[PDB]
Order: C-alpha cells, then structure tokens, then sequence
C-alpha cells in the first residue's frame, strides 16, 4: 500500500505541478495550453499522454 | 418633509422577486518553432484550405511543419483565436504591423519567496 | 446590529469599432449620509444629441430636481459643446437656477483650454496604459444673468461694491465658490484652483430688464489624479455620437440611508487596449477619491453583483479580479476578490480592475 | 537571472521582440521599431535596451515576410527548402549585437547590418 | 481584549425663553491615543461670570492642568469679551504659561472681526436651517509679556533677528505656530490661515523689568465648515448669561486608552427652530472633522447611552435617529440607529441628528 | 468582513556605547494595494561605507529594481554625504534612471541646510524626550544630465520654452514634482513645499555629448511632524559608522495582496535616554502618517510578533505596551495591547511604544 500510494502519487504531483508547464517543456519551449490534449504529435520522439487528464488516467490505471 | 417620486430598489431582504439570481490582419507560422501538431489546421474552415502540411524528413525528428497559404487565407482569425499553439509558431500581424505570438500574455513579475522570522516557514 | 449595503451593476457592449455600452447600477446602503441636512433627495438627467457630423457639435442637456430639507432646488442647463482643437473646446448654452420661490436664468459663452506640462514619446512608447497625465485647464466665462428679482440686483450691487472695496476678492472668492466640504475636496483629489480673474463686470440692457454681465477667466491644475485634465479627449465622444446618448440617475437619502438608481447608454465605455484587444474604460479616479471622503464613516458589509454582457464571438482574455461565474455570452462578478475590491473602491481606493475581451 | 515560466510568456526563456517596420528618415538613418511578443508597446533599439541584449535579458528577431526586408529572402529560402508549401515557409532570424556595427543578422554565413539588411 | 468604548450623555433643558441646558458626558476607550508621547493627562475648567447687562461684558476664565510625559504643563487665561457690533468683538485679558520650571505671563488687548462673503435674503427665506456659512475672521493682537527670566530674554531677541534677516517670516511663521499635526488640521476643516502681519515689535519698560510688547494682526477664512465663522453669534450667549455658566472637563490617556469626564451648564444649548418649535443646537462640525483625524485608527464596537431630559409639558415633535425608549419627560437614545450615528460621528462623520421638542 | 495580515519583527542590540542594532521585518497582507496599476513589485538596497573617520565622509549607495505593470523601472544612486556643520550637509553623487528602453544618467553637487525656528534652554530642561521640533530645510541642487537621447533634448527644449513663456513655473512645478497621490501626502505630514528657484538652466558641452545643466535651490518647512527636519542629526550616524551598514528590503504587490521583506544593520537604533538608561529610537512619524493614507481602506486582523534581543547583562526597566513573554535576554511582544498598537500605527496612528533597557 505504501508503494501503491507513492506510485499513483507521482501522477498526482504532476497534475499539481505540471498543469501548464514542466521542466522538460520549459526546456523544449512548449506550453500545455489545455487539460485534454492528447499529444503534440510524433515530434521529439513523440509526447503522448502529457496533459493532466492523461495524468489522471495514469493515476487511475 | 416632502420628497420626490420613490426609487424602486429592492436589493436586500425584500418580498420582491430579484432578476435571474475583411483581410486586414494576417497570420503566419514560424517554421522553426512549429512542431506540426496541426491544431491550427483544424480551426481553418474546410472550404478555405489555407493551412497545410510540408514534409521533408522523419516525423519523430521534426520532419514536418504547417504553413498558411496566403493566396487562399481569408483572415477569419479562427486558428489564432483559440489558443491552440503550444510553441508560439502561430503568430498574428495586425494591420499596423505588431506581431502577437499569443492572444493574451501574463504580466511580468519579480520573484522572491516570503519566509518569516518566527512562524513555521522560519529564516 | 451590523450595517450592510446591496448593489447591482451591468455593462452591455456591441461589436466592431463601436464604443457603445449600456450601463445600469442599483445600490442600497443602511448608514446615515454625511449631509448635515436630511432628508435630501435628487434626480439627474443628461441627454446628448449630435447636431452635425462634420462640425462635431453636440447638444447636451441637464436637469437637476432635488428636494433638500423640504426645499425644492432645481438647476437646468442646455449647452452646445464642440471640439475646436486638441486643447480648446468652446461651449454655448443657457440654463435656469430655482430654489423655493426664487429663480434666475443665465446664458454663457465659454471656452476651455487643456495643456499637458510635457508630451514625451518615451512615456507613450514605454507605457501601454497611462493613468496619470499632469496638466492644467483654463475657463473663459461670459455669464449673462438678467436682474429681474429685487435680490438679484442686491447680490450684484453687493458684488461690485465688494470688488471695489476689497483687494483680496480673487483669492477669497474661492472660499465662497466651494461651499462647506467641497473646498476640502480640492486638496483631496490633488486639484489646485487658481485665483479667478474678472475681465469685466458691466450691466448691459436687455429687452426684458437690466442684465448684470460678468466676463471672467480662471484656471485649475491637476497633479494627474483629475480626470478632466488627465482624460480630456475621452470624456467627450462627440464623433462617436452616431445616435443620441442619455444617462439617467437619481437617489434618496435620510437618517436611514441612501437608495441610488443609475441607467443609460453612451459611447466610450470600451477603448482599444493594443494587440487587437478591447478593454472597459479605466475607472474615473475623481469619483473614487471623492467618495472615500464620505464612505469611511460606517463599517459595512458588501453585497455587490456585476453582470457584464459581451458581443457575439467576444470572450475575455484576462480579468483581475476574475469573474466568479460565466454563463454563455455573459460573465458575472460577485463575492471573494470582487467584493474586496468594492470595499476598496467604496472607501476611496483606486486599485485597478481590468477586463480585456478580444474577438 | 531569468524570470520563471509563470512570469510573462511560459515558452520564452528571455523576453522576445520582433522588428516590425524599418522605414528610413529624411537623412537615411534606419528607424527600427521592435514590439515585444505580447505586442502592446513600441520601442527603438536604444543603448539601454541593447544593454539588455549583452546580458541576454531579451532576444530580437525578424520575420522573412516583412514588407521592407530589402534582400530577396524568398528566393534564398525557396532554394534551401529544395536542397533537403515550399513558398509559404516563414522563418525568424535571430538578430545579434556586433560591437563594431551594432545589430547584425548572420544570414547564410555572411554578417549583415540592419541598415545594410533593410531597404 | 476587543476595541470597545463605553460612553454616557445627558442634556437637561428648562422651559420658557430659557436656552439654559445641563450637559454631562462620560466616555471610556480601549485603543492607544495618536500622541507621540504617553502618558498624557489633562484637566480643563471654563467659568463665565457676567459683569453688567447693559454693556453685555462677561468675564471668562480658563485653566489647563496637563501632565505630558511627566512634564507638568499649565496655561491660565482670564479675559473680558463683549459684543461691540454684529461683526466686531473686543476682548481684554491676562494669562500665564508654565512648562516644568519655566513660566511666563502675558496681557492682551484684542478685537476679532467676522464678515460673511454674502448676505442674501433668498437663502434665509428658502432654507429654514442653514448649516454652511462662508466667511473670514480678523484678529488684532497686542501681546505684552514681562521678560524676567534669561530663557525668556533669549527668545525675545532671536525673533527680532529672524524678522530682520528673513523676508519670509509672515509665511514660515504658520509652520512654527501649528506644531505637530495641528497644521494638517487646517486643510482638514476647510480652514485657511492667512499670513500674519507684524504692526510692531517694540520693547517697552515696565515697573517689574523689560517687557516685550507685540502688536500683530492676522486673518483666516472658512469655507463654511468652521464654526467660529459660520456660527459667530451662537458661540457667545452673553446676553442670555443671567447666572455664571461653567463647563468642566478632563481626560487621562496612555498606551491602554482614553477615559473622558465632561460636565457643565451654559446657555445656547436650545435654539428656536420655527413654528413655535425648539431644537437642540446643531452639532459643531469642527470637533467632528477634527476627531475623524485620530478616530480612524482602531476598529471598535459602540456602547453609548444618551439620556435627554425635557421641561414639564414639553414633548418631542420629531427625532431622527428615534429614541430607543421614552420614560415620559426623559427620553433615552441607545443602540440600533443611534449607535450607527455615534460610530459615524466618532470617525469624522457630520450626519444630522435633529430633536424638535414643542410645548 | 475582515482580512488577515501576518508580520514578524526582530531587533538585536550590542552593549557599551554601541548604537548598532540588527532589524529584520517580514509582513504578509491580503488586501489590494491602493496603486492604480498592478502588479507592482519592488526591491531596494542601501549600503553605507565610511571613507575616513576625521573628515566624517561616508559613501552611500541605493538601487531600485521595480517592475510596474510589466514596465521595468530602475533608479541607481551613488553619493558622498558628509557633515559640514550642525545645520549644513553637502553631498556629491552620481546616479542612473532607466524606464523600459529609456535611460538617462545624472551627476549632482548639493548641500542641505536645516534650521530650527527657535532653540530654547527651557524646552531642553523641562522636556526629557521632545518629539516635535519646528524647522525648515534648504536644498542647493546642481544637476548634470547629458542629453544623449532624442527625448532628453526635447524634454530640455520644452522645459526652457516653458520657463521662458510661463511666469508661474516656480509654483506649477510643484504640481509636476509630486505626481498623483504624492501631492496629497504633503499636507498630510504637515509639510510645506516652497516654490523652487532656478539659479540657471545652461547647456554645457561634455566629452560625450551636450549636457543640459540645472542649478536650482528650494526649501521646505515642517510643523514638527517631518523627521528630516525634527531629527536631522539622528538620521546620519556617520561618526558611529565604525564598519559598513546595509539595509535590504523588497515587496511584491498585485490585486490579491502585498508581501514585504526587510533586513539590515545600522547604527542609531539605540539612543541614550538619561539616568544611565538606553532606549530604542523613537518611531519615525512620517512613515506612519504616510501609511495611514493607504492603510485605512480594508478592515483587517493583526497577527504580529516582535522579538527583541538585548545585550548580555541588559534588562528592560520599563516598556508600554508590556512584553507578552520573556526568554532570558530575549523579550517577546505579541497580542493584547501590542496587536492594538499595531492596528493603531498601521492605520496612521503615532502612539508611543517605549522600551528602556539598563545594564
Ligand atoms: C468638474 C471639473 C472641472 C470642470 C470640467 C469641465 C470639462 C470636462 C469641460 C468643462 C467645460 C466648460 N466648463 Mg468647466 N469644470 C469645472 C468648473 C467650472 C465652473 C465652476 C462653477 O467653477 C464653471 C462655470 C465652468 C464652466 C464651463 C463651461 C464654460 C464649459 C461647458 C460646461 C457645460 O456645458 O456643462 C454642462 C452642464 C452640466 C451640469 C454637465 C455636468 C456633467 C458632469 C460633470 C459629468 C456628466 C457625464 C457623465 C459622467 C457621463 C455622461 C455621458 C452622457 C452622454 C452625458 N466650469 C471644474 C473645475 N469644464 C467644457 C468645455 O470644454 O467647454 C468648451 C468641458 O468639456
Ligand atoms: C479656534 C478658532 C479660531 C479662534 C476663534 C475665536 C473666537 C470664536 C473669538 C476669538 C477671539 C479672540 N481670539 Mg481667536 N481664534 C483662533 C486663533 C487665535 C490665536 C492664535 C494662537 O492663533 C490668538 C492669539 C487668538 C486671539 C484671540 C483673542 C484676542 C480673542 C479672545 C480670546 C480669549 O479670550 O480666549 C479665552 C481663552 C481660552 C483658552 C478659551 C478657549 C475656548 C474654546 C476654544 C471653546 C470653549 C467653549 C466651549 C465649547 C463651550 C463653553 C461654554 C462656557 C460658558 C465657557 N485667536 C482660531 C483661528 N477667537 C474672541 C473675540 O472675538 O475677541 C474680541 C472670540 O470671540
Ligand atoms: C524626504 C524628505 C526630504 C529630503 C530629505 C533629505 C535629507 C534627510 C538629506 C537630504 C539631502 C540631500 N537631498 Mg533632499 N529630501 C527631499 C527632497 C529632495 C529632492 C527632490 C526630488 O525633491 C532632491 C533632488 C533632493 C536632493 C538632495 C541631495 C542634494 C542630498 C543628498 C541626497 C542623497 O544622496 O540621496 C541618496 C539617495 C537615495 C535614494 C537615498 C534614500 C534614503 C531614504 C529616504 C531613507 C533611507 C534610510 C533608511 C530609513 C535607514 C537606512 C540606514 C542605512 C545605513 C542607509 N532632496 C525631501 C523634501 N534630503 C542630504 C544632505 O543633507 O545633503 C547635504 C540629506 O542628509
Ligand atoms: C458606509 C459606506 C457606504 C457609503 C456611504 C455614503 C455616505 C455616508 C454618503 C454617501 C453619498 C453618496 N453615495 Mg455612497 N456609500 C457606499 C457605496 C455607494 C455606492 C455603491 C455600493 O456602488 C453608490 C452608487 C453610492 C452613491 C452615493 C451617492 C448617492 C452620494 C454621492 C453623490 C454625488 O456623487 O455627489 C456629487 C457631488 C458633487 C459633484 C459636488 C456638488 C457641489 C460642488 C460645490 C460642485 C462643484 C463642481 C463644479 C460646479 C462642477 C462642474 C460644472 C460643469 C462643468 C458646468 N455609494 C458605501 C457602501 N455614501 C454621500 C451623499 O451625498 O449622500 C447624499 C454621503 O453623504
Ligand atoms: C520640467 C518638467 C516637465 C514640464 C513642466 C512644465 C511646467 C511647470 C509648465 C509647463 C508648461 C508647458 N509645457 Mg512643459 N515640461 C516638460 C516638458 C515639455 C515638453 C516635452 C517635449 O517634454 C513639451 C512639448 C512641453 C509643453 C508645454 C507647453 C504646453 C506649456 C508652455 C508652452 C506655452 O504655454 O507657450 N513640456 C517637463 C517634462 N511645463 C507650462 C504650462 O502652463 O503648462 C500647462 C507650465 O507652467
Ligand atoms: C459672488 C461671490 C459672493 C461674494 C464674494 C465676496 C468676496 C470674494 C469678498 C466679498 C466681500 C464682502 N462682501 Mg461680497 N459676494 C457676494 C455678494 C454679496 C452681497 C449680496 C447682497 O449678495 C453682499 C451684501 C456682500 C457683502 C460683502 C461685504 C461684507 C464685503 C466687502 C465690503 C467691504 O469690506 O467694504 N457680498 C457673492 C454672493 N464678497 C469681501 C470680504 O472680505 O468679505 C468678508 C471679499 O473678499
Ligand atoms: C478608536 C476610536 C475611538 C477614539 C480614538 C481616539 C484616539 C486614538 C485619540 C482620541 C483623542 C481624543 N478623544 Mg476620541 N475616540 C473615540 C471616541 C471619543 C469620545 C466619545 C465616545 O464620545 C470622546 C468624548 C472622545 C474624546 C477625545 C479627547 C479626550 C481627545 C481629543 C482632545 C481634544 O479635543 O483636543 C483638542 C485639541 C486642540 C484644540 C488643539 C490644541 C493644539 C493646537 C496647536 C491649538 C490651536 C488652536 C488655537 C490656539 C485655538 C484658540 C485660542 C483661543 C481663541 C484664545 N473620543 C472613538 C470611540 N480619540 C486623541 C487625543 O488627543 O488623545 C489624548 C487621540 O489621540
Ligand atoms: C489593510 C491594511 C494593511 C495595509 C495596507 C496597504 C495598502 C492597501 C497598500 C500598502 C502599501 C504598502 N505597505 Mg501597508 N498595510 C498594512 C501593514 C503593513 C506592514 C506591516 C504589517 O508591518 C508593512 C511592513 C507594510 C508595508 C507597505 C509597503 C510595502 C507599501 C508602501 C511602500 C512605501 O514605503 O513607499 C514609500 C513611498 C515613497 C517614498 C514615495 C515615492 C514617490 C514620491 C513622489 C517621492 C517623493 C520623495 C522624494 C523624492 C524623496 C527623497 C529623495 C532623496 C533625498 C534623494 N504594510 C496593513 C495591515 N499597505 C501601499 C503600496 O504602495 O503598496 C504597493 C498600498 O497601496
Ligand atoms: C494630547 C497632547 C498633549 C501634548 C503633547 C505634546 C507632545 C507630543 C510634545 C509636546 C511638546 C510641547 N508641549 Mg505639550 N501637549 C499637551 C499640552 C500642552 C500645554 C497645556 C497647558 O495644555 C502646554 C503649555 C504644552 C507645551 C508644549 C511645548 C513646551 C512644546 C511644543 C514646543 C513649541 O514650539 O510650542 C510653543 C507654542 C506653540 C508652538 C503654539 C503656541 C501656543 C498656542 C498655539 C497658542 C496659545 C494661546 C493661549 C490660549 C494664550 C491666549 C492667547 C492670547 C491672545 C495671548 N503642551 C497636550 C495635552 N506636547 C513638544 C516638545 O516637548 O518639544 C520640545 C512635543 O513633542
Ligand atoms: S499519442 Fe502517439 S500515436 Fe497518438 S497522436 Fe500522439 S504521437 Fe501519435
Ligand atoms: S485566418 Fe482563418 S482561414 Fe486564415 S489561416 Fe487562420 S483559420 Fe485559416
Ligand atoms: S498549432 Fe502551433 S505547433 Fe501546431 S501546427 Fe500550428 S503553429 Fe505549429
């Protein structure tokens, strides 16, 4: 349970801290305009599942 | 003490019912900034196929970008209006020439963290 | 046991280049007014009709119907103000002043000149929204009051005698012109009233009866706070007066409190803010600084709702304080930050509340 | 140092300005006006605002679709694209400070000066 | 441990043409005084004992016994004020000023002239109870002080030297005269202090020793707010002074708060209001406007009781705010609206509270 | 409706003849600032280094880094102030003023003269701790701004033209020098700004480019409230500057609230009080009177802690308001009387809080 909480907490700390920008996207010069945007496309090896709605899914999963 | 005709103002505790309680501007892609996500392309009306794709390599290596065809663009400002662009490539030039990268920009600030001499956040 | 005040606001704006907005405001307050005579009630009416587009002239009317301690008081004004140049603005008008059984009429030929101590490009460049602009205003006045009453004659005879015998008339007239607390209002808004200058005090015959005539000229300077000086071009949207504009308001006051009703359309409610974005006109500073003078006498609780209605396709890009709720085209402000800003500005604060709405 | 993502635009690491018109005066001096990415104020490249560029507080760029860029940018841009929709490509050239000439554009391995560059 | 202040008031009036009323006031406040030095305590005594009915001359006395930051401070005045005309009023009196081990006496021959910028019949006819009266006052002063101490001798010279070497002495003397926040108070009550005029600064020998003699003149104008100007006839009921009248008050102040004790009888408490109706004298505006200056620094809850006692056969025709309770002849005010008006006027408000009592 | 503000204070003092004290202050407030532009942030830095003991000269620096409504604003000053005599004090310094893309530098040669209207021995003998001292200050200014920008030249040309064509330039310049609410602050602290006097406005060539030069001189008088005049000797502990002293502070402000941080050591924090007893320096009156101007717009709850640390062997003889708790040599103030005095002085009150600590 301790490991199972800290695991899904990672997806929650990311919703709280990276809703608009992250250290990586400030580096890649990008803005998370939206909460339900799927990916930015194939670019940078791809960036799928980066919105907070997707981070919500990875907390439920 | 005479007075003027009464003002009907029932705002507080009152038994009265309350009330319900042109091609001027131009748009462009900065190609070095674009990541080709195509969010702009889907805001363009399908009978005005202004935004389009341009390929020159593998997509996983930024091999594709978007661009507005000005010959068919009608300056409806749908791509810019919705704050779709995540990189700033989609920009707008006003009829007198200012370049806007985003529809509204937050104001600049200094930055410092406030601590306290004797509270929980000490020093 | 605890005082409370309730209020409702509403602004409806059109799209395109139109600066036209409809404003409605209802307020109800439970504390006594600072007026040393009660009850005092008052209704005001303003109507502006464009005479001709090329000239830029407009006809403005004003009616004041106020009963003060059972004393009927009425002031009526009809004038023709037009833009001569960027700093000069001439007005020709007539009006009537009635108190109880007394009344007297007047005709005036006047021009107002407005100059800014400096006009620098760097300010303009470095500033997107300038609030304070330092300046001064000069009024040329030619008053024409017929001496019909026995009292008018005596007020005129006395005035001429006073000028003749007292050297300090230009200075001590400012103690009369601003009666009771209006004089303290001068220092409060950072406004300096210069000494009046009497060009002439000559009696000229009129078909009705002898007409005392005064030709005077004065000046007054604003540290930047004064809106007449800082905003000279914005308070006269004559050229934007495509159709007639009217502002109608009134209020009731006594020991129990104040009831106020305000409504009317006029241009200039919306002004360009840069980058294709529109914005509600900056709040006038003089009214806030002038209300902090009477609004700091009773601890009160604020219940204010500000309903703003925007044009089709027009949404807000930014507002602080942020709207509590949005409902389709209309956006609502109530509670939280906004009912702190209302308590701020009802006590004399001038803190900025900005709404930017772009198409 | 640098402001955070929350202050101003988040994508930017330093404030961003775009030279929007390069008209000349009666004496032929190049009047450069650069507006910021937000775009609500007009500035000229004074020493105080160049001084920011020495420390990287701001960055200046020029679009290739500028009405008066003087140099035939489209032909050169079209050639490079063909080397490795081609027409409508637009780019942002990063203006840099050369102590000897002031603002220069390193276009195609050849330094240029704003007056030389613009019409 | 809450800002709370308790107060008690009392007015007893006689019948007939008598304007005589007894006033008692006690107050207790829990906030620190806006005084850079504490503790500061003070007792004041005023006695007016009439001299002859035909002349209209009266003898007024004043004693000030205040300890400020352990420094005993005394000021004593004995004067003979009489009515010369409607605008002139001459006073002859003597007094002594003691601070710690220092003391000096003075004798003065003075006259005050009070003129209203206008006097119109229409204002009198149409306004039954006017509050705001624009005017100016002129003081003629002949000060005479015996210089029997080294410290007093030094002050006498420096002044002459300063006048001789500084052209701006008439202007910069206003800065020294209104010590601390007293100067700020001038703008606050809409009162303008004009430049003093030194008729003469001559040393004249006296039997005791060299005596400094000064003969100066000054003026000051009121926008209407000032009670000395607006109410010149009402602050000197000399002719109504059949028996000696005395007002006695005192106060204790420190970090913990203020306790105030005031009591005394004098005429002018009741004035005719028209239509056979009497009324309590309009509240002085200057004290309220002057207390709003220090009363706006600590939030508080009011606990004030105002007991008013009327003459036999005399019942209120109207009061706002209305008396909470009515024990027949004696009426009581506490709570509700009245507590709302006390918080209003203790913070600088000047809202009207009128009581009309007819036989 | 009440908001909350949290604050912490700290004063550490050394023993012997040392007047050195360390002061740290943190504050956090939840009401909007009175500034009509938000957000407005600001960081200030002051450093004073002694150049030579015999001369008494010291080098003072000041940096202002403020962003106002996204407009970077910076003012830099480097000056050499020294004591010439009891009333004269000459300063030589250079500085830079930058707003957005605009910047201009300046060099000044200046002297300030401070005189007290009177200097009596009796006041000194009978009053152990005087607060109000009546006085006036005179500034001699020789500004040297190079006209590098196109705008500077135009501001200078315009200035010369204005002087040439307007007789009232000495008077109306005070409407420009004190912009917006700054004009109102003058009357508030009982401070009178006299008319400026232009000795000369001459353009003198410099190696870089034409240098507009201004040689002006002005004066200003304090009724006693002003600390620059009343305390001229205390605000410059140059001779007590054995080691460098620095005061560092900054603040963040917007619609939501204000955050303030202040820290630094400097001499003069402790001054002799008589009878072998030391005492914390009397609170400056001008800051309190100036903050009552913006601190009276929102009802607030106070949460302030004042930790005072004394030298070894040094114990308080007396404090009002009394310290809530004590920790050996450290004494604490919080709650009760102290959080009434804070509510008092944050709204403009100047009530005395005195601490006497003897060895
Ligand atoms: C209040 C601040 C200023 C002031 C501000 C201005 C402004 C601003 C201007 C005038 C100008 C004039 N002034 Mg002036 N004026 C002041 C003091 C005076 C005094 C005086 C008794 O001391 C006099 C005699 C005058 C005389 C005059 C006239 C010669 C002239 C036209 C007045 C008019 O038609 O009003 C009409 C009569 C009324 C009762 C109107 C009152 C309107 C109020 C003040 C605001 C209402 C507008 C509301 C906020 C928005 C309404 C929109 C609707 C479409 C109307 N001024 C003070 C010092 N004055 C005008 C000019 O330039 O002439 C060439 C003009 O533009
Ligand atoms: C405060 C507002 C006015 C003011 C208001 C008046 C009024 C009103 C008049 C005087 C008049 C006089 N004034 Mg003056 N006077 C002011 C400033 C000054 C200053 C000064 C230090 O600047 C000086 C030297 C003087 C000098 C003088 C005297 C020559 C003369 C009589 C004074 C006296 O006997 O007081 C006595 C000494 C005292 C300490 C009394 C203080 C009384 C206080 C102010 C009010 C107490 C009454 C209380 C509310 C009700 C009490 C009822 C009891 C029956 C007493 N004035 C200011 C500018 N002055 C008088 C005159 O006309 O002479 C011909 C007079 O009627
Ligand atoms: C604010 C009240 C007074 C004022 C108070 C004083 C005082 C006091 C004196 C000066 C003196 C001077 N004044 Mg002055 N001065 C005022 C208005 C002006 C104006 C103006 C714009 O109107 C000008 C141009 C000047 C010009 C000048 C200079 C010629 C000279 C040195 C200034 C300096 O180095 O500042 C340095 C630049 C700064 C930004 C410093 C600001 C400091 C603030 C005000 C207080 C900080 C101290 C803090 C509370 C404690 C810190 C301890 C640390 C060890 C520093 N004054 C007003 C009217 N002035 C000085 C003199 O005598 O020269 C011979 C001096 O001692
Ligand atoms: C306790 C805190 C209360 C509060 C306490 C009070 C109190 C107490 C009082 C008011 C008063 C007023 N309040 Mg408030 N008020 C509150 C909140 C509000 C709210 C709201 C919730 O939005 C509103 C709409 C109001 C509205 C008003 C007005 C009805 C009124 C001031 C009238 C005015 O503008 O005169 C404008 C006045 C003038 C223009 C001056 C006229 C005279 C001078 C001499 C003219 C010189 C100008 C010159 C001639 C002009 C130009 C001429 C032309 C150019 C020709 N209050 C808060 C919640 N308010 C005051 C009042 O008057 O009540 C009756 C008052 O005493
Ligand atoms: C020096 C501080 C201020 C300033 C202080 C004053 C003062 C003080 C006065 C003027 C006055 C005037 N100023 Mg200037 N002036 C400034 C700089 C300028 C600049 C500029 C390009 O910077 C301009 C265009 C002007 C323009 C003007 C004129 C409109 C007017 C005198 C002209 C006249 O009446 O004949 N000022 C600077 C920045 N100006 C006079 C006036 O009456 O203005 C209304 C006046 O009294
Ligand atoms: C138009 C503005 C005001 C006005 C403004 C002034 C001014 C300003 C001054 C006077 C002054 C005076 N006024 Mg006038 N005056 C007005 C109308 C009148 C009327 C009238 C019958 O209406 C009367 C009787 C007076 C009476 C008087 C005198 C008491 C006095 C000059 C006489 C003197 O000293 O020899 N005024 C109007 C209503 N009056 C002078 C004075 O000193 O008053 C105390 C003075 O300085
Ligand atoms: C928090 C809100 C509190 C409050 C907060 C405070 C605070 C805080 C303070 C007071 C102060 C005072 N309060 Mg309060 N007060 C409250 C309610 C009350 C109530 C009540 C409940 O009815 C009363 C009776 C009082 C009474 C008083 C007085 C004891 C005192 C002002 C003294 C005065 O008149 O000086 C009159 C002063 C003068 C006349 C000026 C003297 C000096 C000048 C230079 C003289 C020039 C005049 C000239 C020479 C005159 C004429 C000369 C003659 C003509 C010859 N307060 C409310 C509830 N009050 C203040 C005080 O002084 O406390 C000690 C103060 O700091
Ligand atoms: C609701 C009640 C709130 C409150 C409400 C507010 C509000 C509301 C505001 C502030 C503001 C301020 N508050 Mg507060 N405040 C509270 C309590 C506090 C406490 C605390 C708990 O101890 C602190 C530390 C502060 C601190 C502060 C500052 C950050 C700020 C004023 C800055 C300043 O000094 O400008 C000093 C200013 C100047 C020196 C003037 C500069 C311009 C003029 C023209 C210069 C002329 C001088 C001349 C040139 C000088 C000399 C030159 C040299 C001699 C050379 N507040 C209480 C609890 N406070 C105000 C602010 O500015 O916020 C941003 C504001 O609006
Ligand atoms: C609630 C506030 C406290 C108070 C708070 C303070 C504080 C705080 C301080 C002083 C200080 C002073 N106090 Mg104390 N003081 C109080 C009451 C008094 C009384 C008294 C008998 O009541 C006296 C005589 C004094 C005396 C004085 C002075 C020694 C000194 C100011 C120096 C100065 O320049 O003044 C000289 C006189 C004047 C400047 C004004 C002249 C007097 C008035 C304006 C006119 C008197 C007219 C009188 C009625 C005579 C009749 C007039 C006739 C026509 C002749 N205070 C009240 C009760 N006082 C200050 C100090 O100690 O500095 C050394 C200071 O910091
Ligand atoms: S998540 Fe993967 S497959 Fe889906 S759009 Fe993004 S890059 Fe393409
Ligand atoms: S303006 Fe309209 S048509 Fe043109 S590119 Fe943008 S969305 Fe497409
Ligand atoms: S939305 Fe932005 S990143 Fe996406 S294709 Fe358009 S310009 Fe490129």
């Amino acid at each position: 349970i301790t490991a199972g909480s800290l695991f899904s907490l990672i997806a929650l700390v990311r919703i709280a801290f990276f809703a608009h920008t992250s250290p990586l996207w400030d580096d890649l010069g990008l803005k998370k305009n939206s909460y339900s945007f799927p990916c930015l496309g194939p670019v940078y090896g791809g960036t799928c599942g980066v919105s907070i709605q997707d981070q919500l899914w990875f907390a439920m999963l | 003490k005479p007075r003027l005709a009464s003002l009907g103002v029932t705002l507080g505790r009152s038994g009265v019912r309350q009330e319900s309680a042109k091609a001027k501007k131009h748009y462009f892609i900065i190609e070095n900034l674009c990541v080709g996500c195509g969010l702009c392309l889907d805001k363009c009306p399908p009978k005005v196929n202004a935004i389009g794709y341009k390929f020159y390599g593998d997509v996983q290596e930024g091999g594709f970008r978007c661009y507005i065809d000005q010959a068919a663009c009608i300056s409806c400002s749908a791509c810019f209006s919705g704050d779709e662009c995540p990189s700033g490539a989609l920009i707008e030039v006003l009829p007198d020439g200012e370049v806007l990268d985003f529809s509204y920009t937050p104001p600049e600030r200094l930055d410092f963290d406030l601590r306290f001499l004797h509270r929980f956040h000490r020093e | 046991d605890v005082t409370t005040a309730h209020s409702d606001y509403e602004i409806v704006l059109e799209g395109g280049s139109s600066s036209w907005g409809k404003v409605k405001a209802r307020a109800k307050v439970n504390a006594p007014p600072a007026s040393p005579l009660l009850p005092a009630d008052c209704d005001v009416k303003l109507n502006v009709k464009p005479l001709d587009p090329a000239k830029g002239f407009v006809r403005i009317s004003a009616v004041f119907e106020s009963i003060v301690d059972s004393t009927k008081n009425k002031l009526t004004i009809e004038a023709d103000i037009a833009n001569e140049t960027k700093e000069r603005r001439i007005s020709v008008g007539e009006g009537m002043v009635s108190v109880g059984d007394f009344s007297h009429t007047f005709s005036f030929e006047g021009s107002v000149v407005n100059l800014f101590y400096y006009r620098s490009d760097a300010v303009r460049r470095n500033v997107p929204n300038p609030i304070y602009m330092q300046g001064r205003q000069f009024h040329d006045i030619l008053m024409k009051v017929p001496l019909d009453n026995n009292d008018l004659i005596d007020t005129w005879e006395g005035t001429v005698k006073a000028i003749g015998s007292t050297g300090a008339f230009n200075d001590w007239i400012r103690d009369f012109w601003f009666i009771g607390p209006a004089f303290t209002a001068l220092n409060e808004g950072g406004q300096r009233i210069s000494r009046i200058e009497v060009n002439g005090l000559n009696t000229e015959s009129g078909p009705k009866g002898p007409v005392g005539v005064s030709r005077w000229r004065f000046s007054h300077g604003g540290s930047g706070m004064v809106d007449s000086i800082s905003r000279w071009a914005e308070l006269f949207p004559s050229d934007k007066l495509n159709r007639p504009a009217q502002v109608e308001a009134g209020f009731r006051s006594d020991s129990q409190g104040i009831e106020v009703k305000v409504d009317g359309e006029f241009p200039g409610v919306s002004v360009d803010a840069g980058g294709g974005l529109r914005r509600i006109l900056n709040h006038p500073l003089i009214p806030l600084v002038h209300h902090g003078m009477v609004g700091k006498f009773n601890n009160f609780n604020v219940d204010a709702q500000l309903k703003v209605v925007l044009p089709k396709g027009y949404k807000i890009r930014y507002a602080a304080p942020q709207y509590r709720s949005q409902n389709l085209e209309e956006y609502r402000w109530s509670g939280g930050a906004y009912a702190r800003w209302v308590e701020h500005v009802c006590k004399g604060g001038v803190g900025q509340f900005e709404i930017l709405y772009a198409q | 140092a640098v402001s955070g993502p929350w202050s101003g635009n988040a994508v930017h690491k330093a404030e961003k300005y775009f030279i929007t018109s390069a008209k000349r005066d009666r004496d032929g001096k190049l009047q450069i006006e650069l507006v910021p990415a937000s775009g609500r104020r007009k500035l000229s490249p004074t020493p105080e605002m160049i001084r920011r560029l020495i420390d990287g507080e701001i960055e200046i760029y020029i679009l290739t679709t500028q009405p008066d860029i003087a140099i035939d940018m489209n032909k050169e841009i079209i050639d490079m694209e063909n080397r490795y929709g081609v027409k409508w490509t637009m780019r942002e050239i990063p203006v840099f400070y050369h102590e000897g000439k002031g603002l220069c554009v390193e276009l195609h391995n050849k330094i240029y000066t704003l007056d030389q560059f613009f019409k």
